[PDB]
């Protein structure tokens, strides 16, 4: 009786339902999705309309919500598609599509406003006075966890330099090939931070794709100011944990659930397809750290693979109220006629 | 122009390419340099898997861009 409805288990879509709940509870995104001008869209083919439909139903249905029209619209109607692409690839596919649909509309730019950060990728030559700084956008951060205790250590790893030498010297223009270091620096962190935790890796000694079930700690409140090039005293890069996407299994399948505190108040719920239940903070956070390798139960293979954080100064905008008045009447009427 | 590729072990390699190179040509160049069979290679840029028959120019991949080699089975 949480007031949050679930999604049907309609096949082998792995992380999909977890991602859909996470995006639905990104309220500012949900509101913008409702404003997309989809009146000309073919239902079979339109990802924008299909997301409007799923969100509308998550907002209004008292029964579990189906996704078959959604998977049809983006063309992943087989397990193989979800096995070959990861959760952030699906996220990027969905977000790129709705971003394009919002161009020229009243909600243009919602996706980059919410999710896009700025970094500099730099190459510094070690023995000539030459540095190339290139600005890059990012929409998520892939964190390495093997050998890392916690998010801090993973961020340190992320910004560690790579050596360009040997057969990988840097092309420094008039200087020719040069020994160099390559790294990234964070200029901004976005309001909504998607951190993907690399829970599978290639083991170089065995040529195998292995599961990492190790303990990897993440906090409910995450300070990141020290990873920025310049901080703002009025807007520290303090992040609040919003969602924990969890996988149980040592292979690329099994059971997927998401833990959310939709309001950002630390009151957590577990979203397990059609069953949404209140849970403790430990069930959402510490129980998903990993590190139960001696344990012969499913606990050994249950851990987080993606985290969503929201910047504290942006919480009220990101999680702004969404009302029925935010859904255009024409859209409601279209979706209601389809349910028949 | 020179681009970078991060391999599955985290090593960054350089590659000499042209904007007109198809992605499968890039995979051939990765095989030439690193020995990785193209059939094992999956490349990501800007958060999406690159299509073998499209070009670096099609993806706006410019000098000093970094591509990522990723596992064939990475989802669920």
């Amino acid at each position: 009786h949480t007031g949050y409805v679930g999604l049907k288990n309609q096949g082998a879509t792995c992380y999909m339902n977890s991602l859909l709940q996470t995006l639905f509870f990104t309220n500012q995104l949900r509101k913008a999705v409702y404003m997309m001008p989809t009146e000309g869209d073919d239902s079979s083919k339109s990802v924008p309309l299909a997301l409007q439909r799923v969100f509308y139903e998550l907002q209004h249905s008292d029964k579990p919500v189906g996704t078959k029209k959604l998977t049809k619209s983006f063309g992943w109607e087989t397990l193989d598609s979800f096995m070959q692409h990861d959760v952030q690839e699906l996220c990027r596919k969905l977000l790129d599509n709705v971003e394009n649909k919002m161009k020229g509309t009243c909600v243009e730019g919602t996706i980059p406003k919410l999710f896009r950060g700025k970094m500099v990728s730099y190459i510094q030559c070690k023995e000539v006075d030459y540095r190339s700084d290139r600005r890059e956008d990012y929409y998520d951060i892939q964190l390495s966890i093997k050998g890392k205790k916690n998010i801090f250590e993973s961020f340190v790893d992320y910004v560690a330099v790579e050596q360009l030498d040997g057969d990988n010297k840097y092309d420094a223009g008039e200087h020719g090939l040069q020994e160099a270091e390559k790294g990234v620096k964070f200029l901004t962190l976005p309001p909504v931070l998607h951190l993907q935790l690399m829970r599978f890796m290639y083991d170089p000694q065995t040529d195998q794709n292995i599961k990492i079930n190790d303990r990897f700690e993440f906090p409910e409140q995450l300070p990141l100011d020290e990873f920025l090039q310049k901080t703002d005293p009025k807007d520290p890069a303090n992040y609040i944990l919003h969602a924990v996407l969890v996988h149980s299994g040592d292979n690329h399948g099994g059971h997927y659930v998401v833990y959310l505190n939709p309001k950002g108040d630390g009151k957590w719920c577990k979203f397990d397809d059609d069953v949404v239940s209140r849970c403790t903070k430990e069930e959402a956070i510490e129980h998903n750290y990993g590190g139960h390798d001696d344990d012969l139960s499913v606990r050994h293979c249950t851990n987080a693979y993606m985290l969503v954080y929201i910047r504290e100064s942006k919480l009220s905008e990101v999680l702004q109220a969404v009302t029925d008045h935010d859904i255009p009447q024409q859209l409601v009427e279209r979706l209601q006629e389809e349910k028949r | 122009m020179q681009i970078f590729v991060k391999t599955l072990t985290g090593k960054t390699i350089t590659l000499e390419v042209e904007p007109s190179d198809t992605i499968e040509n890039v995979k051939a160049k990765i095989q030439d340099k690193e020995g990785i069979p193209p059939d094992q290679q999956r490349l990501i840029f800007a958060g999406k898997q690159l299509e073998d028959g499209r070009t670096l120019s099609d993806y706006n991949i410019q000098k000093e861009s970094t591509l990522h080699l990723v596992l064939r089975l990475r989802g669920g």
